[PDB]
């Protein structure tokens, strides 16, 4: 107990590195903090609470009533709704260990890159096969016309049709029948450039769970790989 | 689904100049057809039935005009193409076939709707087959609104529908301050209001001195008068003419389409406002009254054709915490490197109400839980914007990780609880976004069925649950001394300002008294334990009954950290009442953004914005941009497009003019698509050959002339000067544009309208930049201190697609020292600046230019500090002739803040020190320390002090633009870097050190180091 111990005490650090250094964390995970004096930080309810400590005539306390005189024993006094602390934040967490953190950063910015080198090819994928789901969906529609543009034929034709086979004229209803058919034919070649689109459809459905595995095994990597550059105060233009 | 490229076939760009098109006749005949490109359908119709004679069956065919064409667009529909006007390549077809039918059923529902899909982007029809009832409950009622701002539309049914078109362009008070008052003469104006006499236009002049606080019936007045003197008539009869005649004229810019309909101040409008500041002579039009109603469309508002005992109890009487069963999921790409687990959570907006719960680690490849959680908190205690955030993550306990996650309202729109089975498809994680949950995240199933569905049962009780009504919350509800040092200090804290839980309690505890002093509101709110219904109930009560406070304040409870419904109602029906439509326009971007955070699709809040965007039109068109530039993400997509297709289908006869903007920018983006695509690595010289080529081709000059600039469609754009429009140099391959101003005496404005679209970076950022640049020259001048801005205009229309205003006579200052030449010297010499400027304001004109320079570079200066922008060398700075500074490209936010690592700012090296104090007072080696340098220091201390004085505001602003996703706006940990620049901790009088400190330290490292010209690297 001292003014500084390193044991749950940091600086003026902001508060954006608070909430990182205690996110996802049991009800108690705790650090003392100063103010615009001295701060206090809590953890419970699944929230992060603020606590100020008035020092006012070299004292110590939270209420009205005041009950300290030093900073180190209100820690412990609650320690052991005003729900006690558990786990502090430790400061000394991990000869001249600065060159080491190179191939422990290398990894990061690499490992970031191959998944730069994914995702962009996951993203390119993934809009990809909405195009494809859509262009389906438009084959279908138009082999739809075509179907009941055949019912227009055989329907308007089939009273001229058998209005010539009652007057004689084969080679005029082979031009009907000529027409008729490149419209079917004009049918089943919508049908199989479809079939062929499903084909790559699945190729890419296949694909893009491959990229999504990939990404699955490379994300725990890159969080653990955070927390093992970080760097030094003071000190000025290390690579 | 909407169309991916804005090509003119499938996969196709541009249409080969000759296309077959396989034409499916009538009478079951198919017969390809060759036809050009730009061809319109009635001569592709006319040449169809030609040579469609020659194949059989050909006596059944009709006359030609009883026959209309159909086919099958890029978005997998079927249109029916009513206008046979259109070209072939402006059809979006799928692909290049074309039936011919007989029309069937109504034709104006099919064209209506055919309009409003077009100005969408999407084809209406997908919203009627949408199953979901809050989607056709939204539909249904939302034309409530709309029905009530088409009546006050036609509730004046001559002037209103003017007002609505070309609503008055003001200022929000008529208030005019001093340093400007002074600029006129003795308290009035000089005014010129023209008059067009003969068709094959002849003009003639009415110099007018008058009263600069006139209405506009006043100004005509003294027009009338003026005509009225030559002319033999008694005084008596003077009077009678000016009386009967006064009000069937009215007043219009000469030069855009801005008129003065309104009983307003002359002053108080923005274009003689302008005149006066800038010292400009204001050039107006007299109209008669007939001769602009005439020219109205008369645009009615007719119903579409989709407004077509069960147990319940109370959620204040049910006793149980809330319980929710996991069964399973239905797939998960998992390499099997390693166990998963569905973590869960009650959430109140961002912060959780209760303790996080999860599932136990079970196979990765065989996911099932089946496991009924237990939450830590009280059923009666949830508040009405309580939902449920879950996810699906791994593990190695080593090292964690989220897969698929999903959030959940855990109350309807009809105010009922969830209870029963339930499948939530779920969405996929950002790039970087290692959070355990998404809370942020949007709400609601995933449209997308293929994506991980997760199944589930929440708790089944006896009947059927609800939220109680607001009587029985306020029935709940019925159950000192002086530290108001306190209050009247925690109340002028920043929103960002910490909130400790002492003062937390002291607020609620002292509660009753707030309301003295109302615009504390939003700290007590953040006071607040939610997971109470006996705090909840209380603050109902207090919100209820609150003093109505400044619209920009209450703007705050629109953000995320007020989620509740009272306090967005609250602050709803504060802009209803006081907020002006001048600022309503100013901060709309901010204002659309917040849309997203609202649980529900029919809200007060989206009501209030479509009325008043049916309202005026000057909304109406930003709000149209804005809500359509957004429907590329799938995440708001459906919200966003039901608004547009409830907002198109009211606007009335504007939707037709929003359609050719539409068009004109899929021309665009599609031109641009192929100068970055297909002829990527093309020379410059042969893409602009293309660039003409393809331009001059009919489709292009008709789609892309006589249209509304959406930058400002008080700007109509005429014919493209095609010799100006040219392909920029930059990589993303933009478009210079440059059309004619139509307007019958663009002589008065605008000679040439010139406009930059870039197809590539994300103009977001950009965006609020110059917004913000905008409200800060508003206070600036609000409070007499004369810094001209210049926040050109820049609308974003799509994914990372824009437009960019253009100003006339302007050049970099990497120009000016090129452009101004070497005149022998291979080097600028960084003099040149002061050079150019004075080789281009001689005489008297130099130091009216000077003052211009440094009041404008002042201003510019203090916002780049303020604001995180760097990356500020000759190349971002641009000067016009007569001299005014100002900044481009705003690329970045909060001084790279995301970008990099987070080690820097130490130190910033301002690279034209030197060639700025060399303008900002003339010669004089030592120009370090002048008296006009101090008067520029003056200046810009005061400045930076008179934003610190509204700092709040500006918080807000940013703290809006979170909802989207903007690369250097994210987390609030962001914004926190206005609270450093500004230094709202340190008090008043030490931020001014703060400033002083940093300004000197830049200007000497900029006396030092040297530039390197075109890479802009150092060398000390
Ligand atoms: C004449 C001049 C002087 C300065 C600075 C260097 N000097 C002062 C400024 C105000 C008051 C006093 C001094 C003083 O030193 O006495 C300018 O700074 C900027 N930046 C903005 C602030 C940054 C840190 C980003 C550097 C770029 C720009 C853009 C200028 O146009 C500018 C012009
Ligand atoms: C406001 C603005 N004004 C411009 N005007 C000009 O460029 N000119 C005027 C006539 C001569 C010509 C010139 N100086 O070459 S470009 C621009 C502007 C705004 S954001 C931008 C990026 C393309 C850099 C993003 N650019």
């Amino acid at each position: 107990m001292s003014l500084q111990d390193a044991e749950w005490y940091w600086g003026d650090i902001s508060r954006e590195e608070v909430n990182e250094k205690l996110r996802d964390t049991a009800d108690g995970t705790f650090l003392v903090r100063d103010a615009s004096d001295y701060t206090l930080t809590l953890r419970k309810g699944g929230n992060n609470k603020l606590i100020k400590i008035f020092h006012r005539d070299g004292k110590y306390g939270f209420s009205d009533p005041l009950t300290f005189s030093s900073v180190v024993e209100l820690i412990n006094h609650y320690r052991n709704l005003d729900v006690k602390l558990l786990y502090p934040v430790s400061k000394y967490q991990q000869e001249a260990v600065g060159k080491k953190l190179h191939e422990y950063n290398t990894q990061f910015q690499e490992k970031s890159r191959e998944y730069d080198r994914l995702y962009e090819e996951y993203t390119r994928t993934s809009q990809e096969i909405q195009m494809k789901r859509t262009a389906i969906e438009a084959f279908n529609e138009t082999i739809k016309i075509f179907e009941e543009q055949c019912q227009t034929q055989e329907r308007y034709s089939k009273e001229y049709i058998e209005k010539f086979k009652r007057e004689g004229n084969e080679k005029e209803i082979q031009r009907i029948m000529h027409n008729y058919d490149k419209l079917k034919s004009r049918i089943s070649e919508i049908i199989d450039s479809r079939r062929r689109l499903e084909e790559d459809l699945k190729k890419q459905a296949a694909e893009y769970r491959e990229i999504d595995k990939r990404m699955n095994s490379i994300k725990p990597d890159l969080i653990q790989l955070r927390k093992t550059r970080d760097q030094y105060l003071m000190w000025l233009t290390q690579k | 689904p909407p169309r991916p490229s804005s090509g003119e076939l499938w996969g196709i760009h541009l249409m080969p100049p000759r296309i077959l098109v396989e034409c499916l006749l009538p009478n079951g005949m198919i017969v390809t057809l060759e036809c050009l490109r730009e061809a319109t359908l009635i001569t592709i119709k006319h040449e169809l039935f030609k040579e469609a004679r020659k194949y059989p069956l050909h006596q059944l065919l009709q006359d030609e005009s009883s026959y209309i064409f159909v086919s099958v667009t890029q978005e997998a529909e079927r249109e029916e193409f009513f206008d046979e006007t259109r070209r072939l390549c402006d059809l979006r077809l799928f692909q290049p076939f074309l039936k011919v039918i007989e029309p069937v059923g109504n034709r104006e529902e099919k064209i209506l709707n055919r309009e409003i899909g077009f100005a969408i982007g999407m084809p209406v029809c997908e919203f009627d087959m949408v199953k979901d009832p809050e989607v056709q409950d939204f539909r249904r009622n939302i034309l409530n609104v709309c029905k009530e701002a088409v009546d006050l539309r036609d509730l004046n049914s001559p002037h209103s529908r003017a007002m609505y078109v070309y609503p008055p362009n003001v200022e929000s008070s008529p208030e005019l301050p001093k340093h400007i008052y002074n600029k006129l003469d003795k308290g009035q104006i000089i005014v010129v209001i023209w008059v067009i006499v003969s068709p094959n236009n002849d003009k003639q002049k009415y110099t007018l001195k008058i009263n600069h606080d006139c209405v506009p019936e006043q100004v005509i007045a003294e027009a009338i008068r003026k005509k009225t003197r030559s002319m033999l008539l008694s005084s008596e009869q003077l009077k009678l003419c000016v009386l009967e005649y006064q009000g069937k004229y009215i007043l219009k810019v000469c030069g855009c389409d801005e008129y003065f309909l309104e009983k307003y101040p002359l002053s108080q409008y923005k274009y003689i406002r302008s005149c006066i500041m800038l010292g400009r002579m204001p050039n107006l039009m007299l109209m008669a009254k007939e001769s602009l109603y005439s020219q109205l469309p008369m645009d009615c508002f007719t119903m579409p054709s989709y407004s077509r005992e069960t147990s319940t109890k109370s959620l204040w009487v049910i006793n149980s915490a809330l319980r929710i069963k996991i069964l399973c999921a239905t797939y998960v790409n998992v390499n099997i490197r390693d166990k998963i687990y569905v973590r869960t959570g009650i959430y109140h907006g961002g912060e959780p109400l209760c303790d996080n719960v999860n599932t136990q680690r079970v196979p990765c490849s065989n996911p099932r839980w089946n496991e009924w959680l237990n939450y830590d908190i009280y059923i009666p205690d949830l508040p009405r914007a309580a939902r449920l955030c879950l996810s699906i993550c791994s593990v190695k306990k080593e090292e964690h990780c989220p897969l698929a996650w999903g959030n959940i309202n855990l109350f309807d729109y009809t105010d009922t609880l969830v209870s029963g089975k339930m499948a939530l498809n779920l969405w996929p994680v950002p790039h970087g976004l290692e959070d355990l949950l998404n809370p942020i995240g949007v709400t609601g199933s995933n449209p997308n069925k293929e994506t991980p569905c997760l199944e589930l049962e929440f708790d089944w009780f006896s009947s059927v649950v609800k939220f109680p009504d607001m009587s029985v919350i306020e029935e709940h509800a019925n159950w000192r001394e002086n530290d108001k040092e306190q209050l009247k200090a925690i109340s002028t804290r920043d929103p960002l300002s910490e909130i400790t839980e002492q003062e937390k309690d002291f607020l609620w505890s002292h509660r009753h008294y707030c309301v003295t002093i109302p615009e504390i509101l939003p700290k007590l709110l953040l006071s607040v334990k939610w997971n109470s219904r006996d705090e909840v109930a209380q603050m109902y009560c207090l919100v209820k009954d609150w003093p109505p406070i400044k619209p920009e304040q209450a703007m705050e409870l629109l953000d995320c950290n007020y989620p509740d419904p009272m306090v967005r109602g609250f602050a709803v029906r504060c802009l209803e009442k006081y907020l002006t439509d001048d600022k309503l326009s100013q901060y709309l971007i901010q204002l659309v953004q917040v849309l997203k955070y609202e649980q529900y699709l029919d809200n007060l809040l989206v009501r209030f914005l479509l009325k008043k965007a049916l309202t005026n039109q000057r909304i109406g068109h930003f709000f149209f941009w804005h809500l359509k530039s957004e429907m590329h993400n799938k995440t708001v997509s459906q919200r966003f497009g039901l608004l547009l297709e409830s907002y198109c289908r009211a606007c009335g006869m504007y939707l037709k003019h929003l359609n050719r903007q539409v068009e004109a920018m899929e021309k665009l983006i599609n031109l641009t698509d192929i100068l970055k695509q297909e002829k990527k690595d093309e020379t410059q010289k042969v893409q602009m050959k293309f660039l003409v080529e393809q331009m001059r081709r009919p489709d292009f000059m008709d789609a892309l002339q006589g249209f509304l600039s959406p930058l400002n469609p008080a700007h109509q754009l005429g014919n493209l000067r095609l010799e100006e429009c040219r392909i920029m140099s930059s990589a993303k391959r933009p478009l210079w544009l440059n059309w004619e101003n139509p307007d019958i005496m663009s002589e008065l404005l605008f000679q040439n309208n010139e406009i930059i679209f870039k197809n590539g970076d994300d103009l977001r950022q950009d965006m609020l930049t110059l917004q913000i640049i905008r409200i800060m020259e508003n206070i600036w001048q609000n409070q007499g201190l004369d810094l001209r801005m210049l926040p050109y205009g820049c609308l974003s229309i799509g994914d990372c697609v824009g437009l960019i205003e253009v100003v006339r006579n302007s050049h970099t200052i990497m120009q000016i020292q090129c452009k101004g030449g070497l005149k022998g010297a291979l080097q600028f010499n960084s003099h040149t600046l002061h050079q150019w400027l004075k080789d281009k304001n001689k005489g008297e004109i130099y130091d009216a230019a000077i003052d211009l320079f440094t009041r404008s570079c002042a201003g510019y200066c203090v916002a780049t500090f303020i604001l995180g922008i760097g990356d500020r060398h000759n190349s971002n700075i641009m000067v016009k002739d007569d001299g005014q500074l100002f900044h481009i490209d705003f690329g970045h936010f909060l001084d790279h803040k995301k970008k990099k690592f987070g080690y820097k700012r130490e130190r910033v090296p301002f690279v034209l020190t030197q060639d700025f104090l060399i303008v900002i007072s003339k010669g004089a080696q030592e120009c370090t320390k002048t008296r006009e340098f101090e008067r520029f220091q003056e200046m810009c201390y005061k400045a930076y002090l008179a934003i610190r004085q509204h700092a709040n505001l500006f918080i807000n602003l940013f703290s809006m633009m979170l909802g989207s996703g903007m690369p250097e706006l994210q987390s609030f940990d962001d914004i926190a870097y206005i609270r450093k620049t500004l230094a709202l901790d340190k008090t008043e009088q030490e931020a001014l050190e703060y400033f002083m400190k940093q300004m000197n330290d830049a200007r000497h490292g900029g006396w030092t180091t040297k530039m390197d010209w075109i890479f802009h690297t150092i060398k000390q």
